[PDB]
């Protein structure tokens, strides 16, 4: 029916016009007066060795000390970052994991990958071993990202162009967040854990309401597939990273691309993005073997975290914002501070 | 999870005895095992420790050479071969599991124990002994250490244990703050380096028993005298 | 005659530069840290110690007119170190030949020059080479190099000379040649069974041609001199043979590393400034 | 789905249109306010002294 | 220095390190293969000869070599998002059905897929074990239908040997990296000897890699 197509066209036009109407000025113009942060020299405090394959994901614990790491050797290594002690080494049923999550409480760890199953491992067992607490099956594509709402419910994103809110106890999809045209690659929980943003391969980041279970806003602007996404600390903005070698800060309330972070010397894709505690620094992991720390308000390349011998796959910032942990394909986890 | 130990009996002073504790219901291979004895009508006294993998073995100064501890992972068994005995070696020997990682709760589970009879360090003191309480009000048990337990890393290695009358000691608190799994929130441990306090907000019928304060800063592990709370 | 002194100094500078570059390349880069590379590092070390601990005494002998003025122990340590270094280099060449033979004929356990089997095999080879060079070289330090006029420093004991020449050069040369010949025939047989040969063949031809051209004419003339009725071994011939003996030490880095793509990109990264 | 998918996406764009968008300058001011208010307790902006740095030798 | 608990935790970490080491040494000897076919290209036949969702693991030992074959059928999404997962695969067992040239076109899609995989930036130093399955059906299909229907400007006889040789040559094209060696082999239904040719190809790839590391290739 052409009436629906033309009506959707006029709708898109109305959305674009509404977005443009409220865009009176740019963040770059407003932030020209503020003093620019001086260059930051973060040193490699620790190097976590032990993985024997490409590290694909990591997730800091809420105590900012423990961190879990997932690689292609079928191992979930939970490290003690302070002492570089391997706290746990969980052997994976499928050695094809692309994500790993640490529960806020610090009791469970979730991972998954090309097996299309979100394996949840209980750490606080009376037997003193880590056993598979739950096997969340149902996604028809590879599991790209997973984040715990709490110990009972977990949101995951899959390569079948779908996010799913699961209830761990029952092991069924409580909610199904559909709408992305391309494979959903990243997730980012809002601080209040009410809404979440998901960046897919259709060059669009979609905001979903966890309770209602349906999309709220859609943000476009990237010229390629989005790989990473991360909320701003306050929970009103979020930054994305794509294969077009650009970071994009969008604002939820303004509902439009707020600012871009691109350099003419950078051409490789982006794999991970994270904010500092205050949100002033935007740390992005690139495929040029090093991480770049940008000024979130000036788009000035504050620093370059170099040292990894392969593509930077994942990075995370602690809850207290003390150090940043970068996991790369060279099978190394470097902690920078 | 259970530890069933056997071997306890009447032994001539010069005789040898082989205590065998069979563990079942948990990953025995990955737990550090302690032989801790309680002399008749006396407090706890740590005897020996063997680490996960039989890599590290420690003995108390009073049993060095005489006693030997050995582990059998295939069959999940712990052995205590005591060669030479004395009149002071009669005790109730408990097998205590203790896994050691960051955030772990070592000494969480205790075995039933075997009553065997026969025919410098951190001086842990309490100076409390008997405390006569009626159920309902708060109770404050004070433990004192000869050496400051606050390690530079930033935690104190104090362990509150509850031995109910005629039962195996149970872990109440580890690192003087963290309550053990299954312990109600009434128990609250506090302290500073030397002086430590265990507070029970509301005492019930089941709280009657002996309260031991153990140090875990460095071997040998020394227990307190034991504060007995009763009606 | 000063031409020799300056040319030997230039050789020393070339050797130390080449080996320092190979060592730092292998050290900083992590893709080069392979068991097969440890043999190349061993060879680089050997040639660096040739340039440092041995060569300046050859320069001294040259500039002084070939007369020894130091103590007899300094001549004994000179001939000892010299022989030890040269034998180590030659047997390192043989060790790399055996390593590539294992790589070809025994591929499953070789894997990619990694693991316990490969690491222990390389460690064993290196050890066996260094201890063999020691066994060969230590006689002279024990006052075995019998000499006449005490103002000359040379190896002139045919009982030592013939056996050292046989064990130190002739045996590893025969082994290297046989091994590379077997690698060649095995590769050609596999290529025929199937139904870059040019690269492998060229590398084997160049490595064996550089080893022969630089080491054979010394040992040959040395053994003819020590055992012959009357052979006119002119001083300038001996000097040319020693020269070739040390240009092998200079050339080896180039022939072994500069032709490796990962080494090429490494050196180009180091010399980007 | 032809008709079903077209109706779904049109309804999604309809509910997306009914969103109260604040001014971009206001959003930017809130980003400033937050960045600066928490600048003091962000140990990545400034080198934390070794006394209270948990990642050291 | 370290407290009793810190020391026991360090010992635990060392035991974990030792286990990770042993597991790595045990797993490093495995030959990892990626069965990358196209629908009904003869993946089920070849895997049945060698031996609900997600990739399929087929592990089999043959003459002191443990081959772990990975079949990616359930992944209907875009390839590139998980191709990097199999970056260090020893070889790609690409299966193509010879019969599917006139009937659908199928063959053009197979050539396009082969082009995409072979020229992928992750598969640069990766050999392809090309299998031309269902040769029996092509035997009579070529005698009935000419090959020109699928490949214009063939300009050759529609015989048995040359038609397959041409198809093979057209598949050996679209190969740029000299390091890549396509081991084309024509199979038919079930022969019970495709494991032998797989072994021979794998060992040839291993030798090639060893000589490339030593610097002879
Ligand atoms: C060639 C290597 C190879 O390594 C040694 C070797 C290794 C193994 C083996 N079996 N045998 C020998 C044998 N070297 C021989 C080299 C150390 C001597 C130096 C010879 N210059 C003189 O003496 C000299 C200079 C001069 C100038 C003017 C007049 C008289 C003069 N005389």
């Amino acid at each position: 029916l052409d009436q629906l197509r033309q009506e959707a066209e006029q709708l898109k036009n109305q959305i674009r016009d509404a977005r443009k109407a409220c865009a009176d000025a740019t963040l770059s113009q407003i932030t020209n007066n503020i003093d620019p942060v001086g260059r930051i020299q973060m040193r490699t405090r620790r190097t976590l060795r032990g993985h024997l394959a490409k590290i694909y994901a990591m997730h800091w614990g809420t105590d900012s000390r423990l961190l879990v790491s997932a690689s292609q050797d079928g191992k979930l290594i939970i490290w003690d970052s302070y002492t570089t002690n391997k706290v746990h080494a969980i052997p994976l049923r499928s050695s094809w994991v692309m994500t790993c999550a640490y529960a806020p409480s610090g009791n469970y760890v979730a991972c998954g990958g090309l097996d299309n199953i979100c394996s949840i491992y209980n750490l606080k067992t009376r037997e003193g071993n880590v056993r598979v607490s739950r096997e969340l099956a149902g996604h028809t594509g590879y599991l790209s990202c997973c984040r715990f709402l709490d110990d009972n419910q977990i949101v995951t994103s899959s390569g079948d162009t779908t996010c799913a809110l699961w209830d761990i106890e029952t092991g069924q999809q409580t909610t199904t967040f559909t709408g992305h045209t391309g494979d959903v690659m990243s997730l980012s929980l809002a601080p209040d854990t009410r809404l979440f943003v998901s960046g897919a391969c259709d060059a669009s980041a979609k905001l979903w309401d966890v309770r209602e279970g349906m999309c709220r806003q859609t943000f476009t602007g990237h010229e390629s597939d989005i790989n990473a996404i991360c909320f701003f600390p306050n929970g009103n903005a979020f930054a994305t990273g794509s294969d077009d070698a650009t970071c994009r800060l969008f604002d939820l309330r303004a509902d439009q691309e707020l600012m871009t972070y691109s350099h003419d010397n950078i051409i490789c894709g982006i794999t991970s993005v994270s904010f500092s505690k205050s949100g002033r620094l935007l740390l992005a992991g690139y495929d040029d073997f090093n991480c770049n720390v940008w000024d979130a308000l000036k788009a000035d390349r504050a620093g370059v975290l170099a040292g990894h011998d392969n593509r930077v796959s994942c990075l995370g910032v602690t809850d207290d914002g003390m150090a940043v942990a970068t996991g790369s394909w060279d099978s190394f986890l470097k902690i920078w501070n | 999870v259970q530890l069933v130990e056997s071997g306890g009996g009447l032994v001539q002073p010069g005789g040898s005895r082989k205590l065998s504790c069979s563990a079942s219901g948990f990953a025995f291979s990955s737990f550090g095992m302690h032989w801790v004895r309680q002399a008749p009508e006396k407090g706890l006294e740590w005897v020996a420790y063997i680490s996960s993998g039989s890599g590290t073995i420690y003995y108390a100064d009073t049993v060095k050479g005489r006693f030997t501890i050995s582990r059998d992972d295939p069959k999940n068994t712990l052995f205590l071969q005591m060669t030479s005995l004395r009149s002071e070696d009669t005790a109730m020997y408990y097998c205590v599991r203790s896994i050691y990682y960051y955030g772990s709760s070592p000494f969480d589970f205790w075995g039933q124990g075997t009553t065997l009879t026969v025919s410098s360090d951190i001086v842990m003191t309490q100076a409390t002994s008997s405390v006569p309480v009626t159920p309902g009000e708060s109770v404050s048990i004070s433990c004192r250490s000869s050496k400051s337990l606050l390690h530079s890393n930033g935690n104190t290695y104090l362990y509150w244990f509850l031995q109910r009358p005629g039962q195996s000691p149970q872990l109440l608190i580890y690192r003087m703050s963290n309550l053990a799994s299954g312990v109600p929130d009434r128990f609250s441990g506090s302290g500073s380096g030397t002086a430590f306090t265990l507070t029970i907000s509301r005492l019930e019928a089941e709280d009657v028993g002996v309260y031991y304060c153990m140090q875990h800063l460095e071997y040998p592990l020394t227990f307190g005298a034991g504060t007995k709370l009763e009606l | 005659h000063a031409y020799y002194a300056l040319s030997y100094c230039a050789l020393i500078l070339a050797i130390v530069f080449g080996n320092g570059l190979v060592c730092m390349a292998v050290l900083k880069e992590r893709a080069l840290q392979t068991t097969t590379n440890y043999l190349v590092v061993s060879l680089a070390v050997a040639d660096l110690l040739v340039a440092t601990l041995v060569m300046p005494w050859v320069v001294y002998l040259e500039v002084t007119g070939g007369v020894w003025n130091f103590s007899r122990i300094c001549c004994d340590v000179f001939v000892t170190l010299d022989v030890m270094m040269c034998t180590a280099s030659i047997w390192n060449l043989c060790a790399i030949s055996i390593d590539r033979y294992t790589a070809v004929v025994m591929p499953v356990h070789y894997q990619h020059g990694t693991g316990q089997s490969s690491c222990r095999r390389v460690a064993l080879m290196i050890t066996a080479v260094w201890v063999l060079a020691f066994a060969v070289s230590c006689p002279l330090l024990f006052g075995f190099n019998t000499t006449g006029d005490p103002t000359v420093c040379s190896i002139s004991n045919p009982d030592f000379v013939i056996y050292s020449s046989v064990v130190s050069f002739y045996l590893p040369f025969g082994v290297t040649v046989l091994v590379y010949a077997r690698i060649y025939v095995v590769l050609k047989q596999r290529r025929r069974k199937r139904i870059r040969e040019k690269k492998a063949t060229q590398m084997v031809a160049i490595v064996l041609g550089a080893f022969i051209v630089c080491w054979l004419p010394f040992f040959l003339t040395h053994v003819l001199n020590t055992h012959c009725q009357t052979c006119h071994v002119s001083p300038e011939l001996y000097s040319a043979t020693t020269w070739l003996g040390y240009v092998n030490s200079a050339l080896n880095p180039v022939i072994y590393t500069t032709f490796n793509i990962e080494f090429r990109k490494a050196f180009l990264k180091i010399l980007s400034c | 789905a032809s008709i079903a998918q077209a109706r779904k996406l049109v309804e999604q764009l309809k509910m997306e249109a009914n969103i109260d968008r604040i001014k971009v300058s206001k959003a930017a001011a809130d980003l400033m306010a937050y960045c600066e208010a928490h600048a003091k307790e962000d140990p990545l902006l400034t080198p934390v002294p070794a006394s209270e740095n948990p990642f050291r030798e | 220095t370290l407290s009793a608990e810190e020391r026991a935790a360090l010992e635990r970490s060392k035991a974990i390190e030792k286990n990770l080491k042993e597991d790595g040494i045990s797993a490093a000897k495995d030959v990892k293969l990626l069965l990358l076919g196209a629908g009904e290209s003869g993946k089920n036949t070849i895997v049945k000869q060698m031996k609900t969702t997600g990739i399929v693991e087929t592990h089999f030992t043959f003459k002191n070599l443990h081959f772990r074959l990975f079949d990616v059928g359930a992944q209907r999404s875009e390839r590139k998002k998980w191709i990097h997962c199999f970056e260090d695969v020893t070889a790609i067992i690409f299966c193509v059905a010879l019969s599917g040239y006139d009937q659908v076109n199928r063959m053009h899609a197979s050539l396009k897929l082969f082009d995409s995989i072979c020229n992928n930036k992750f598969f640069i130093d990766t050999s392809i074990i090309l299998f031309l399955n269902k040769k029996d059906l092509f035997g009579e299909k070529i005698k009935k239908s000419p090959l020109t229907i699928c490949f214009p400007e063939y300009t050759g006889p529609n015989t048995y040997e040359d038609a397959a040789a041409y198809i093979q040559a057209q598949f050996e094209s679209k190969n740029r990296s000299p390091n890549k060696e396509i081991y084309c082999h024509m199979t038919c239904s079930t022969d019970t000897n495709n494991i032998q040719v797989v072994f021979d190809a794998v060992t040839d790839i291993i030798i090639a890699n060893n000589l490339r590391g030593c610097g002879l290739y």
